[PDB]
RNA sequence: CCGGCGCGCG
């Protein structure tokens, strides 16, 4: 009766979905995907990324070839 | 007063406690249930001096 | 021990009679 | 005021001859002020602060 | 209930040179203490009257007087001489000197914050070593790293000759420096957050890889812990090297003055030159003044006696904390030899006339003046000095209801000081109750006690309602009684309650006593020498059976044919009948048991009747 | 008076509060009538007697008693230790 | 308010959690966590009607996380543990998680701030409360910065 | 009216 954590007494049922899981290996495809998603979501919120921000993400996609992402990053 | 402290172990490093820090037993157990930030400690016996 | 827990109307208005 | 509170020793001598109640000293005795100056001689400052429980004003005690 | 909150705090912190100036503002410049002839305070000296305040309150260094701001000629204030106990000064050191506590004590704070071995800093501060690249926030152009022990040959002649003198000295203290100035420059330009981050990353690198692999870790934990505390406080790490030296008020140093002279003796020598040796001599003068005995051999005086520093006078059993603050000598206190008084009450003590008249002197003065027998305070004191017969009536009157505190020397528990009601006794000794000797651990073979008088009403109430002996009959250690009869009283009780001789110790031959209506008859017969203290007798009992005896059946029952039967026990006789409900009891006892029982019973009944 | 002091504390949850209240009442007594106390009448004894009397138990005022057998003025009783 | 509460308890009506919370609403902004913690200690070790609730824990945590000097991360962590041990009688709200995210952000305990931000997400308003209308150095912006800096 | 040294008492 003395074995309980902040998660199981405050109803944190989502806590067990972020633990005891093998982490995802970093890949340049994953990084550029996250970069595109983050840039879109920052734009949606009113935060305007700078010209330098777009150039860095673009060069990341050039490093590991991903032409399918070129068409959407440049127009944004 | 002799048995009221624990010793933060040499590998438990965070922004809450530093390794080797002498903290109270009740404080250590309360932070244990609330954080999972390497709250690593072992009971230490202190002399009356 | 003993130090614990920090140790005018109705006047000038009478009936004239 | 039986050992070293200079101001309060002289008031106790006066009240007891008139029998008019002895109040609390409320100030620091000369032994504590003597310690503060010695700590000042080691480049250390020791200040006594009173925090009001009413309006949380910090009051610096004369020492 | 809402607690009566009280939020009071005191904090120490390393002080700043600006705060030292604000203390003094007022600089002591000369090592002169007093004039050899006139014994007057030398101007600008350790006892200067302008710096610290007026001796002989309300007079100047010239001799003028005003009624209790600044003079014109000598510039001395017009205030009380109290200020000479509190007003500080300062010594403007030409070169910064490190604080000994933060360099030489182990582990060194300066060494850990700068992250260099202690021997390197000690060589830099004491020996003739120069440190390369002392600061970083200003650009350099040289590739000298570490602390080169040998002087650089090029830096001695070549560069100064090429770079001349003025501009060279302008940029001199940015690539090479020495002594405590270099340390202070290193401390001033430290970036504490960078220190924390570098320490953390080095700790992680060490961990990701076994004695000194751990000891280096503990240094890193210690350094980032040390670095964090500077960020959240208002302390500056460069305050560990002193630019000014605060000076103790003169009235607190009526040895210390000798050490203050040497600082001025060697600092004023150094400013005349403006050389490396004299800079070190000033630093050692401050170390001896602040803390002697840490540097191995401690500096002695001409008599080969070690000097006493501020650390010595604040620490130790005889220091300020453990001798002046945790215990004090008090007024209205006396002392004399204690003798036994067996006639005293448990709440009373006896005071000699001299001790009582000294302790209650102000109350006797009030008693004299109040009933118009003294015109003023001086006349009353003169009457007290003359031992007039009316002084003692007033003393005896004012001592009524005013308690005193007695105290034996080795106070091992709280019953070592108790409160009693004083009475005037003849002689020069303190009369003490015999039953309170065990609490004081006192015997009458030379012991003495101290007496204290509570003055305020709160203290008198505390003494009367908390410290009197009749409310402290139990010891706090285990709860056993402390005021139990011992020795002579115990022997008397044992003899009193030792009953009859029995068996072969009572009769020479094998046996093949008066009857008293009440205990008063037995005691009266004992007074008239009719019976002895331990001679057996039968006492008629008209209460319930309440005699402690062995739980045994009667020895012999004498049953009569008329119905009455007598039950004979070891210590009582009981007469019962079958026709009636009568029941008579006779107790076989002595006068001693009767006397003990009657003593306790009469004590209880008399205490009840008196209330 | 010892019996009275024990009796007064049978109705007090905290004895330190009792001592503080007695001291405050004695201080009020002294402030209101300064000249009546310090001699044969003590303020704390007066407070104790009044608190006992407030229960309905008769007591002499401030437990002030003298010796009727003093042989005139000037004679002081010599205590027999 | 303190004088009137003292007089109320002198008249025979003891203070409950309501009056103590009213008092704490002013003590939490004095810059000295010890006043609010003294009030909290008075509440916690008292009678049943004086026991702290979610608002009391929120006031004390806010007092500790917005202190003028010294580090208060250990104090906030122990208060959080005490609140957790009181789960049968107390439960958090949006302000609790906002204050905890702010505290664990300013002291760079990022993962705990992430946990409490996940908890805070389930409340409407949520990040708007954490933003604090831009006051107190905008804890929402600091949380975003802390997430960005560590590559989370 | 300050500290050391020596001798004692409980
Ligand atoms: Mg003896």
């Amino acid at each position: 009766s003395d074995m309980y954590t902040i998660a199981d007494v405050w109803g944190w049922t989502w806590e067990k979905d972020f633990k005891n899981k093998t982490p995802r290996r970093w890949s340049q495809e994953w990084e550029v995907e996250l970069a595109i998603v983050l840039m879109a979501k920052v734009i949606e919120l009113g935060g305007v990324p700078t010209i330098g921000d777009c150039a860095v993400i673009l060069r990341a996609a050039i490093r590991a070839p991903m032409p399918s992402s070129f068409l959407k990053i440049l127009q944004t | 007063q002799i048995t009221s402290k624990v010793l933060v172990s040499e590998e438990g490093m965070s922004n809450v406690f530093l390794p080797g820090e002498l903290i109270g037993l009740l404080r250590a157990e309360r932070t244990g249930r609330a954080l999972e930030e390497a709250i690593c400690y072992r009971a230490v016996l202190l002399g009356i001096t | 021990g003993t130090g614990f827990n920090k140790g005018d109307i109705l006047f000038y208005h009478r009936e004239f009679c | 005021y039986k050992s070293d509170h200079i101001r309060a020793r002289q008031e106790v001598l006066g009240t007891t001859i008139i029998g008019g109640t002895i109040p609390k000293p409320e100030d620091a005795p000369e032994s504590f002020r003597l310690l503060v100056r010695e700590l000042r001689s080691l480049a250390l400052e020791l200040n006594h602060f009173l925090v009001s429980e009413k309006n949380f004003q910090i009051n610096r005690k004369e020492v | 209930m809402i607690d009566r909150y009280k939020h009071q705090q005191l904090r120490i912190g390393l002080v700043s040179p600006q705060q030292i100036s604000a203390w003094a503002t007022g600089e002591v410049t000369k090592p002169y203490t007093f004039h050899y002839k006139t014994n007057k305070p030398e101007k600008d000296g350790l006892f200067c009257e302008r710096i610290f305040g007026p001796i002989k309150s309300g007079i100047c260094a010239c001799g003028n007087y005003r009624v209790i701001k600044f003079c014109e000629q000598c510039g001395v204030e017009f205030v009380d001489s109290r200020i000479r106990r509190y007003q500080m000064g300062y010594i403007k050191l030409t070169c910064p000197v490190t604080h000994v506590w933060y360099l030489k004590r182990l582990p060194s704070y300066i060494a850990n914050l700068l992250d260099k071995p202690l021997k390197e800093l000690e060589g830099l501060v004491y020996c003739d070593f120069s440190f390369a690249r002392p600061i970083t926030k200003k650009p350099t152009f040289l590739r000298l790293r570490g602390s080169f022990e040998y002087e650089i040959q090029s830096w001695k002649y070549s560069i100064p000759l090429f770079f001349t003198t003025q501009g060279f000295e302008i940029f001199r203290n940015r690539e090479i420096s020495t002594g405590a100035g270099a340390i202070r420059e290193q401390l001033a330009d430290l970036d504490l957050r960078i220190i924390i981050e570098n320490s953390l990353v080095e700790w992680k690198q060490l961990g990701e890889e076994d004695r000194k692999i751990v000891r280096r870790k503990d240094f890193l934990v210690r350094r980032m812990e040390l670095a964090k505390h500077f960020i959240r406080t208002n302390i500056e790490p460069e305050w560990m090297v002193l630019c000014l030296l605060p000076v103790l008020p003169p009235e607190l140093r009526p040895d210390i003055n000798e050490l203050y002279r040497r600082v001025i003796y060697r600092n004023n020598t150094l400013t005349d030159l403006l050389v490396m040796c004299q800079e070190k001599l000033v630093q050692e003068a401050v170390d001896t003044l602040l803390d002697n005995g840490i540097r191995g051999q401690p500096m002695r005086d001409g008599h080969n006696k070690v000097y006493k520093s501020f650390s010595d006078v604040i620490e130790g059993k005889e220091g300020r904390f453990r001798e002046t603050l945790l215990g004090k000598r008090v007024d209205y206190s006396g002392r004399s030899v204690i003798v036994v008084g067996p006639s005293l009450s448990l709440h009373r003590c006896g005071l000699p006339r001299e001790i009582a008249i000294e302790l209650f002197q102000t109350f006797v003065i009030r008693g004299l003046i109040r009933q118009h027998l003294a015109s003023n305070i001086g006349v009353a004191k003169s009457q007290i000095r003359e031992k007039k017969p009316i002084v003692w009536e007033i003393l005896q009157e004012v001592m009524q209801g005013h308690p005193v505190l007695l105290n034996r020397a080795p106070t091992l528990h709280r019953l070592g000081i108790q409160s009693f009601q004083p009475i005037l006794v003849e002689g020069r000794t303190i009369c003490l109750h015999p039953l309170v000797c065990k609490g004081f651990n006192a015997d009458f073979d030379g012991d003495q006690m101290a007496v204290h008088v509570p003055l305020s009403l709160e203290a008198q109430a505390e003494a009367r309602l908390l410290m009197f002996s009749h409310m402290n009959l139990l010891s706090p250690a285990i709860g056993d009684p402390i005021s139990v009869p011992t020795q002579d009283m115990l022997i008397g009780l044992y003899v009193l309650t030792s009953g009859t001789r029995r068996g072969i110790c009572a009769n020479r031959y094998n046996p093949c006593e008066p009857f008293f209506c009440n205990s008063y008859d037995a005691i009266g017969a004992y007074r008239q020498k009719r019976i002895n203290l331990d001679s057996p007798l039968w006492l008629r009992w008209q209460l319930d059976q309440r005699v402690i005896a062995s739980k045994e059946v009667p020895i012999e029952v004498h049953y009569e044919s008329f119905g009455n039967y007598h039950e004979i026990y070891a210590h009582y006789l009981i007469v019962r009948s079958v026709k009636k409900e009568t029941l008579y009891i006779y107790i076989r006892t002595t006068v001693g048991h009767i006397s003990f029982y009657r003593e306790i019973e009469e004590a209880i009944q008399g205490f009840s009747q008196a209330c | 008076m010892t019996m009275d002091i024990e009796r007064l504390l049978l109705s007090e949850d905290n004895r330190f509060e009792f001592v503080n209240s007695v001291a405050a009442e004695a201080t009020e007594y002294v402030e209101k009538n300064r000249d009546e106390y310090g001699g044969t009448k003590k303020a704390i004894f007066h407070v104790l007697s009044n608190r006992v009397n407030d229960l309905g138990f008769d007591r002499p005022e401030a437990y002030a008693e003298s010796d009727p057998y003093k042989p005139g003025p000037g004679y002081l009783k010599e205590y027999y230790t | 308010a303190l004088d009137i509460s003292y007089e109320m308890e002198a008249a025979g009506r003891f203070a409950t959690t309501f009056h103590f919370n009213c008092l704490l609403s002013v003590q939490a902004t004095c810059g000295i966590p010890e006043v609010a913690y003294a009030t909290f200690e008075n509440m916690e070790y008292g009678e049943d009607f004086m026991k702290p609730d979610t608002e009391t824990y929120n006031w004390v945590i806010q007092a500790y996380t917005r202190a003028d000097s010294y580090d208060r991360v250990q104090d906030v962590a122990e208060l959080l543990g005490m609140m957790v041990e009181d789960y049968k009688r107390v439960q958090p709200n949006v302000k609790t998680h906002a204050l905890l995210v702010e505290c664990f952000t300013k002291y760079c305990v990022v993962k705990e701030a992430i946990r409490h931000f996940r908890a805070l997400k389930n409340f409407e308003g949520g990040t708007k409360v954490l933003h604090n209308a831009g006051n107190f150095e905008d804890p929402l912006s600091l949380y975003l910065r802390a997430l960005c800096r560590e590559g989370r």
